């Protein structure tokens, strides 16, 4: 049997257990989003909208729902060394600048920024750690894209494009070319918004998509899905 | 810094009631178990009550059982002892003692200053400190002996005996915890050596601040019992 | 063509090192230990199961006493456990929940942690106030901090994803020494028993031996086909073992300056996450992505046994200083004590 | 005695399936959830039905009469009707838990503890117990005499119309219409406002609802018609109805456990 | 990149010029260490249940 100090140590251990269980429950009730995208693709604009070295973390609460958002852009190491840490996030918010559809990369000659963002989206969406994780896709800078789409056609990026040079058709084509990179259509859903800078309609879209993801997770928990 | 301040003493009519308070500052109060320990003026220390961290475990001494109620309020960092139907024997100086319990911890490490309470008018382990007084001179090694009626060595290899020093006019100070381990801030000249039921506390190269009364305490079983104390004085 | 001439001189030096390594390799390790008896079959049972972590466990380190261990999980919590009684001695909340390594000081007074925040946090355990406080935050790495080990209470050596190792003075928070030379992310380190030398394995399929005082790379070891996730020293200090992503472990020797043994089996293709040795060095234990741990005869390269008790990836493992037990921590949020 | 062999095999499938569900929840750490406690309780009730309730009805149909006794008959009836109502109540609170999870995904799992799961399981078992057990054990005392024949083993108050309709409405018709309304609202709520998911969950909803209807309905409709006319229903029909109620407990893992792919692997 | 090239060349010089012993000697020394501490390894040979803290 135990001595007095052993019994008090067991009682301290059980108090630690109860504090751990409470902290675990409060951590479980929060929403965690992983923010990804190419450099200078509008990620900062998204962070400023949501807000109102190392891993940047953003705390914001919308409609009595708490959101942590993790920006990992300052990690210069290769992605597969640390991406497995984000296996259990609620969603991946992926930012793509539309205005980069005609701008060549400055680091590498004769390589396009839009092809690089599609290859990054293909690497993330089909990663073995994110089989069930959903993607909220934000297409930034749609007014600069509408200004550029009048003078520069989409055919310089997508030579197989068969539509016109108008805004909406080209935007729908870029949306379809990002959503058809999803190999795992059944296990994950991709939500797309055009990042309109009016009446805070982006935080509401994130809220709606996270609510849909939580509904699907509850359906998987209850055995119905 | 760590500080425990007691209040609520004074002169009480016999059979009355009073409530002692101990305000804590400078440490994480809600992670420490707390004890009330009394000290009748002629006599030595006597354990009164204990409330655990989180208030899940409460123990009392037989003398005070049914009359006294220990409690803690953790947001205000305060410890209460509600004493009902006081007797003449209850007249003593009362200390709140903090004690934390994990592997390698040092319980009974800090004692409050104490508040004075004046009242006008079988299976417990018995610790024996046979020699009450020892005359000593500075620079001379000295041994203090304690003897327990029961074996204090547990089956986990720990021996639960503690050595405290009470300097004249001050609160008791923890010197040795769990037979041989020495405490934080205690000089290395103190040393505890015991073999199950006989314990020795050695003070090599005695200094002027080593005089006072030395108490041995067991912590194997509740109620915690103290020795009668061995006094060291100069010349 | 100064650049090309130094490339030819570098290739000539590499050829000279390769020839000098083949000169001093008369026999193999298998040819010498062909006459010693095999260790038999090692059956280790799960004595204790430490429960409490609510996310994946990324690291664990044993204390010198061998009764206290620290574990780190991604829920933001370092737990300090008592192996013998399965009691939680401490629970430390982390400011950043993205932790990848933890260390226990040899004195027992401090723990360390670090990860994707590029900061090694040093926590004081023996505080007068009774809680665990952040004693130091060491910043200066520009990549994720992958491993840290205490030398004493005042010095610590960290490895990071910025292809550099660093020796820090804790009480002034300054990088005393910076170790450079690795071209890929340094994934693990290990300290010698005298703490004069340390080895580090990086994502460039190479391991470098570094002097701690003079701050230089003494020897470079190649042979692995992919990223060296784990590294550990043999108990004498004259050899180390590397665990990599090519499903092989390799035993290198500092005095012979080359690879001595390869530990691989055709049935196991998963990469190694953690390696350690027994107290005598006869057994080499390796954790794998196949949810199991393999015990290898370090002198004969036979699989001495299997530790199979985890439902997810065995992320970390350690052996006590007396060699009494092996702790394996895994992504299934449990640690298990094996004996 | 071929019927005894087939019904013994059915009992064996029921017991092993319930044991497999319990093993799946206990052995595997990743399945110890608040949602799976209700499945645990349901598989324990179905284990009770398969182990004890089925066997006594087997010897009853093979012999053709009940020679066990009159006290053991009342204990069997009380045990079977309380465990069966507990099974129906566990299904009803599974419907309520799923409804609240889908309709309020952001607030309901925050206020759903293990204490509320235990409270609703306890409330379901206590409500089934006080609905069935006192009326069946004490009905002969309340009227002072036992009018049930010694040979046959059935409930005395099944001939009284008022108590028959009250028990049928409370035990089955009200929970089945609450389950139908709640599961229909689960199907509608599942649709992505922001589909393969909707059609898949609509299939699983229709599967479990059709299973519950086609098993539990013929017994209740025989209960309702028997009270007015004793002579109408032969004992053969009665056996077929009882066996359908039993096979519901048999195929409870088939409809609930298999849909969740973790249990399919763990089997 | 002449600075990095000449630093890599000096690194390979200072790694080439070290003294190396023969593989057979180092293998014999690892075997001698493994047999010198055989009885001190609890993993190699199981301790008694009373001696084992975790078993007891
Ligand atoms: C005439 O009234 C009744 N007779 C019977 S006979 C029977 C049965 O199972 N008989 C077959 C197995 C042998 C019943 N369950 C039953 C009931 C409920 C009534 Cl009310
Ligand atoms: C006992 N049996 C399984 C044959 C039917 C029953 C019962 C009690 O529970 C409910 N009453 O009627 C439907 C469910």
């Amino acid at each position: 049997t135990l001595s007095a100090e052993d019994k008090a140590a067991v009682e301290r251990s059980k108090m630690i257990d109860r504090n751990l269980r409470e902290d675990g429950e409060k951590a479980a009730r929060e929403v965690k989003l992983l923010l990804l995208g190419a450099g200078e693709s509008g990620k900062n604009t998204i962070v400023k909208q949501m807000k109102i070295t190392g891993i940047v973390e953003t705390h914001f609460t919308f409609k009595d729902l708490h959101f942590k958002m993790f920006d990992v852009g300052a990690q210069r190491s290769e992605r597969k060394k640390w991406i497995h840490c984000f296996e259990g996030v609620t969603a991946i918010i992926f930012c793509v600048a539309l205005s980069d559809y005609d701008l060549v990369l400055a680091e590498d000659e004769e390589m396009n920024r839009m092809h690089a963002s599609m290859k990054l989206f293909d690497s993330i969406c089909n990663n073995k750690w994110f089989t069930d994780t959903s993607i909220i896709l934000f297409l930034n800078k749609k007014d600069l894209f509408e200004e550029k789409i009048k003078k520069s056609p989409l055919t310089i990026c997508y030579p197989e494009y068969a539509g016109s040079n108008t805004y909406e058709e080209a935007a729908a084509y870029i949306q379809c070319q990002f959503e058809d990179l999803n190999k795992r259509k059944d296990t994950k859903e991709i939500y797309t918004h055009f990042t309109c800078s009016t009446d805070t309609k982006n935080v509401q879209f994130v809220f709606d998509a996270v609510t849909d993801v939580i509904i699907k997770n509850n359906l998987k928990d209850c055995g119905l899905f | 810094d760590v500080q425990l301040v007691e209040s609520g003493g004074g002169l009480v009519q016999p059979g009355g009631s009073r409530k002692l308070s101990c305000s804590a500052s400078g440490f994480a109060f809600s992670s420490f178990g707390m004890h009330w320990v009394r000290q009748a003026p002629e006599k030595g220390l006597e354990w009164v009550a204990y409330i655990s961290s989180g208030s899940g475990t409460i123990y009392y001494a037989d003398t005070v059982k049914g009359r006294f109620t220990i409690s803690r309020d953790d947001p205000k960092n305060t410890l209460f002892l509600q004493m009902t139907s006081l007797r003449s024997e209850d007249t003593a100086m009362y200390y709140c003692v903090r004690s934390i319990y994990y592997y390698g911890s040092s319980p009974f490490d800090f004692w409050g200053q104490g508040t004075t309470l004046t009242v006008s008018s079988g299976s417990d382990i018995v610790m024996t400190q046979a020699t009450s007084s020892v005359p000593v001179t500075p620079g001379e090694s000295v041994s203090i002996s304690c003897r327990s009626s029961k074996s204090l060595l547990h089956s986990n290899g720990n021996t639960y005996l503690y050595w405290f020093l009470q300097r004249p006019g001050q609160s008791p100070q923890l010197l040795i915890y769990r037979m041989s381990n020495l405490a934080s801030g205690v000089p290395d000249r103190f040393s505890g050596s015991g073999s199950g039921t006989a314990f020795t506390l050695t003070i090599s190269r005695l200094e002027a601040e080593d005089v006072g009364v030395y108490y041995c305490m067991q912590h194997l079983e509740y109620p915690l019992t103290f020795g009668a104390g061995t006094k060291l004085e100069l010349k | 063509s100064e650049l090309d001439q130094l490339r030819q001189e570098a290739e000539q030096l590499k050829n000279q090192i390769r020839d000098a390594r083949k000169a001093c390799a008369d026999a193999t390790l298998s040819q010498i230990t062909n006459n010693i008896d095999p260790v038999g079959r090692i059956q280790m049972r799960t004595r204790r199961t430490l429960r409490g972590h609510l996310a994946k466990i990324y690291a664990m380190h044993w204390g010198t006493d061998s009764r206290l261990l620290v574990s780190a999980s991604q829920d933001g919590k370092l737990i300090i456990w008592d192996s013998y009684t399965t009691n939680k001695v401490h629970a430390i909340p982390l400011r950043s929940s993205w932790v990848m390594t933890c260390a226990y000081a040899p004195s027992g007074n401090y723990v360390a942690c670090g990860g994707l925040d590029n900061i090694c946090s040093i926590y004081n355990l023996k505080t007068r106030e009774g809680n665990v406080r952040v004693s130091r935050e060491l910043a200066g790495h520009t990549g994720y901090l992958s491993c840290c080990r205490f030398l004493d209470d005042n010095q610590i050596v960290t490895s990071s994803g910025d292809t550099t190792c660093a020796l820090w003075d804790i009480e002034t928070g300054q990088q005393t020494t910076t170790f450079t030379g690795h071209t890929g992310d340094v994934m693990s380190l290990s300290l010698a028993p005298d703490t004069r030398l340390f080895v580090s394995g990086a994502c460039d399929a190479s391991a470098k031996l570094w002097d701690v005082r003079e701050g230089m790379c003494r020897q470079t070891f190649t042979g692995h086909e992919s990223d060296i996730n784990a590294i550990c020293f043999f108990p004498n200090g004259n050899a180390f073992a590397t665990g990599s992503d090519d499903a092989t472990c390799r035993l290198f020797d500092l005095r012979a300056d080359q690879e001595l043994m390869t530990y691989s089996h055709d049935n196991i293709i998963c990469g190694i996450t953690s390696v350690s040795f027994s107290k005598s060095g006869r057994l080499l234990l390796a954790g794998y992505d196949d949810f199991n741990c393999n015990v290898w005869d370090a002198l004969k390269a036979d699989r001495a046994g299997v530790l199979a008790g985890h439902d997810n990836r065995v992320s970390c493992l350690g052996v006590t200083d007396d060699g009494m037990a092996v702790a394996t921590g895994s992504w299934d949020s449990f640690l298990k004590i094996w004996n | 005695v071929f019927i005894a062999t087939v019904t013994g095999s059915l009992s064996l499938v029921t017991v092993v399936g319930n044991i497999l569900v319990m093993l799946s929840i206990k052995v595997n750490r990743q399945l110890q959830t608040v949602n799976n406690y209700f499945l645990f309780s349901l598989a324990c009730a179905d284990l009770i039905i398969g182990a004890f309730s089925m066997n006594l009805y087997t010897v009853y149909i093979i012999k053709g009469y009940w020679p066990l006794g009159a006290v053991v008959c009342d204990l069997w009836l009380a045990l079977d009707y309380v465990v069966s109502n507990a099974s129906v109540m566990n299904l009803l609170i599974i419907s309520f838990d799923r409804y609240f999870c889908v309709t309020k995904p952001l607030t309901y799992p925050a206020r759903r503890t293990t204490k509320m799961a235990g409270l609703m399981i306890a409330a379901a078992w206590v409500l089934s117990f006080v609905l069935w057990a006192p009326a069946i054990l004490f009905w002969q005392f309340v009227v002072g005499k036992r009018t049930v024949p010694d040979n046959q083993c059935f409930i005395q108050f099944l001939s009284n119309p008022a108590v028959t309709f009250g028990t049928a409405i409370a035990a089955f018709y009200l929970p089945v219409v609450i389950m139908t309304v709640l599961y229909i609202h689960i199907s509608l709520a599942s649709r992505s406002r922001v589909a393969a998911r909707e059609r898949k969950v609509t299939r699983t909803i229709f599967a479990i609802l059709l299973a519950f209807i086609l098993t539990w309905t013929p017994y209740n409709v025989m209960v309702l018609v028997n009270t007015f006319c004793q002579s109408c229903i032969p004992d053969t029909v009665w056996s077929i109805g009882y066996w359908l109620c039993y096979v519901n407990s048999t195929i409870n893992p088939a409809c609930y456990a298999l849909c969740n792919a973790t249990f399919k692997k763990t089997f | 990149s002449i600075a990095q090239a000449r630093k890599l060349v000096e690194q390979l010089k200072m790694e080439a010029n070290i003294d190396r012993i023969k593989v057979s000697k180092a293998a014999a020394d690892l075997m001698a260490y493994c047999e010198a501490h055989a009885k001190e390894d609890p993993l190699l040979t199981p301790v008694p249940a009373s001696e084992n803290p975790f078993r007891e």
